RNA sequence: AGGAGGUAAAAAUGUAAAAA
RNA sequence: CGCUUACCACUUUGUGAUUCAUGACUGGGGCGAAGUCGUAACAAGGUAACCGUAGGGGAACCUGCGGUUGGAUCACCUCCU
RNA sequence: CGGCCGCAAGGUUAAAACUCAAAUGAAUUGACGGGGGCCCGCACAAGCGGUGGAGCAUGUGGUUUAAUUCGAUGCAACGCG
RNA sequence: CCCGCAGAAGAAGCACCGGCUAACUCCGUGCCAGCAGCCGCGGUAAUACGGAGGGUGCAAGCGUUAAUCGGAAUUACUGGG
C-alpha cells in the first residue's frame, strides 16, 4: 500500500513451487528402476504399497508408485514415469506408466483399459 | 551345546623375536622371549565360519588372512605364549558371535483404536446435501 | 580352536497337532551357563525350568517337533552366552 | 446497610499383561 | 625477400575469488508410531500461564529477576455502627 | 549460511529443501473443572446388623475333558436366562 | 471436378457413473487385495476396489501427464489488509 512504497518495492509475484521436480516441462522420463519394496501408508488407510526407486536420466533418485496389480519389475527393467501423488505413502510423488518398455498391462481390465495400457481383446 | 577347544597342534606356526621399548640389555639381546604367530587362512577348521574371518576387516590380520599377533607383555616367553593363545581365542572366538537379526515387527492393536478412530470420523462427515 | 558341536536328541521331554513340549532341567549344560539359563525372566520359561514351549505356527507334527526343538536350541544359545 | 480481619489438604495414566 | 620492433590468441606458472560436485563424522528438522520414560500445557491442569534473561537438569521443563493479562477466585464464622 | 555488531552471551538482516491440508480468530450448544453459588439422596455423619476369616449350598473365571452346549460377563454379569 | 457399377457392402471407440460433476444395480474379494484431483472408499450387502449389465459425456477422437493464464479481489494501480 501507499504508492511511494509501491514504486520502490513493486507487488511481489508469488513464485510457486512446481510439485514434480523430475524435470520441468517434462511429461515423462525413464529410469533404471531398482529397489522394489513395500511400506505402510498413513493413519487413514491400511495396506501394503508396492513401490520402486528409480535412477533418472538426469540423475535424480526418487521413489514412484506402481499403480495396479501387475508387478513386472525386478531390480532392473527400464520403465516410464509420469507425475502424480498418491498422498497416502508420504515421500512418493510419481506414477509408473503402465504400458512402458518393460512394464506390460494388467490382466482382466475389461473396463477403463486406456489406463493400465491394455489393448482391446477382439472377442 | 558341546564345545571343546581345538587349537590344531602344529597347524599354528609360531615364531620368536626380541621385544620393543626399554629394558636394559636383556630386552635388545636375548629378548627373543617374545612371540609372533602365523595362522594362515589355508588352515580352515570350520570351513564356512572361516570365510567370515577373511572378509572381516580387522587388525592383527592381513589381506591374505595370515593372522599375525605379536605378544609383548612380560619377560617370560611361556607367559606371552599363553598370552597370545588367549588373544587368538579372544579375536577368533569374539567373531564367532553370529548375532541374530530376527526381525521384523508388526502392529498388534493399531486397527483396534486407529480403525475405530477413522470409523468415527467417517460418520461425522455427513454434512452436505439434505 | 573351540570346535562347536550342539548335539541335539538327548535328555528331552518333547510332548505334543501343534507342539507343546517341555525341557528337563536336572541335566544338560552345567552350572556356569545353567544358572544363566535359570535366571531368565520372559514368562515362557517357568519358575522350575521345565520350560513350556508353545510352538503353534509350524503346523505339521514332525515339523513342529524340530521347530520347537529349534525354539529350544535358539533359546539355549542366547542363554549360553 | 457501609465495613475490616481470617478462614483451603499430597493424588500419574487411558493396550490398560498377552506376545514372541 | 630476409631480418627487426610494438600489439594480440592458444599454451605455461604462481596466487586469489566464486561456484558446483563430494566427505568419515557430527547438529538440528520433518515424517513414520507400532515401543520406553515422564505428564509440561489446555479447568485455579492440581505450583496461574506466557515473554525476555541467567543458571540448572534423562524429558517435558525447574528456579532467580523484571514484565503482561492472552488468569481463576470473593462462600461463610467472630464484631463495630 | 554470508554480512554486520558485540568482551562473551549472542543480536540484527534473512533463506531453502522437505512436509501437511490444514493451522488460526470470534462466538454458540454442550460437556468437564482437585472453579464459585444453591439443593437432594442410607452420600456422609449418628447407630445397628452383616460380607470378606470357617464349613456347606449355588453361579462364574480358569483348568481339565471325547464333550464339559450356548449366551450374559464395571455400576446395570455372576441363587442370571 | 463430373458420369457410371455400388452387394450397406469398406468405416466407433474412449472416459466416467459417492459428493464436487450428468449418470445405477447385481456379483466376487473382506481396513486384505486395491482406487483417488480434493474430502476420502474398504473390518461378509462396497450407489466410490474388480467384474457384469444398464446409463451419461465426447467423438475419429477420447483420456492421463506436463506447462501457461484463468478462477485467485490468495501481490489487491484498476482491486486487499
Amino acid at each position: 500500500a501507499t504508492v511511494n512504497q509501491l514504486v520502490r518495492k513493486p507487488r511481489a509475484r508469488k513464485v510457486a513451487k512446481s510439485n514434480v521436480p523430475a524435470l520441468e516441462a517434462c511429461p515423462q522420463k525413464r529410469g533404471v528402476c531398482t529397489r522394489v519394496y513395500t511400506t505402510t501408508p498413513k493413519k487413514p488407510n491400511s495396506a501394503l504399497r508396492k513401490v520402486c526407486r528409480v535412477r533418472l536420466t538426469n540423475g535424480f533418485e526418487v521413489t514412484s508408485y506402481i499403480g495396479g496389480e501387475g508387478h513386472n519389475l525386478q531390480e532392473h527393467s527400464v520403465i516410464l514415469i509420469r507425475g502424480g501423488r498418491v498422498k497416502d505413502l508420504p515421500g512418493v510423488r510419481y506414477h509408473t506408466v503402465r504400458g512402458a518398455l518393460d512394464c506390460s498391462g494388467v490382466k482382466d481390465r475389461k473396463q477403463a483399459r486406456s489406463k493400465y495400457g491394455v489393448k482391446r481383446p477382439k472377442a | 551345546i558341546s564345545r571343546h577347544v581345538a587349537i590344531p597342534d602344529g597347524e599354528l606356526e609360531i615364531t620368536a623375536i626380541r621385544a620393543q621399548g626399554a629394558g636394559g640389555q636383556h630386552v635388545n639381546k636375548t629378548s627373543t622371549a617374545i612371540h609372533l604367530r602365523f595362522d594362515i587362512r589355508a588352515s580352515s577348521l570350520p570351513e564356512y565360519y572361516k570365510e567370515r574371518l577373511l572378509a572381516a576387516s580387522h587388525h592383527l590380520i592381513s589381506s591374505d588372512g595370515v593372522i599375525v599377533i605379536k605378544a609383548q607383555e612380560y619377560r617370560s616367553q611361556e607367559l606371552n605364549r599363553e598370552a597370545a593363545l588367549a588373544r587368538l581365542v579372544a579375536m577368533i572366538k569374539e567373531l564367532t558371535t553370529e548375532k541374530k537379526a530376527r526381525r521384523p515387527t508388526r502392529p498388534t492393536r493399531a486397527s483396534k483404536e486407529r480403525r475405530l478412530a477413522s470409523k468415527a470420523q467417517k460418520s461425522s462427515v455427513k454434512a452436505m446435501r439434505g
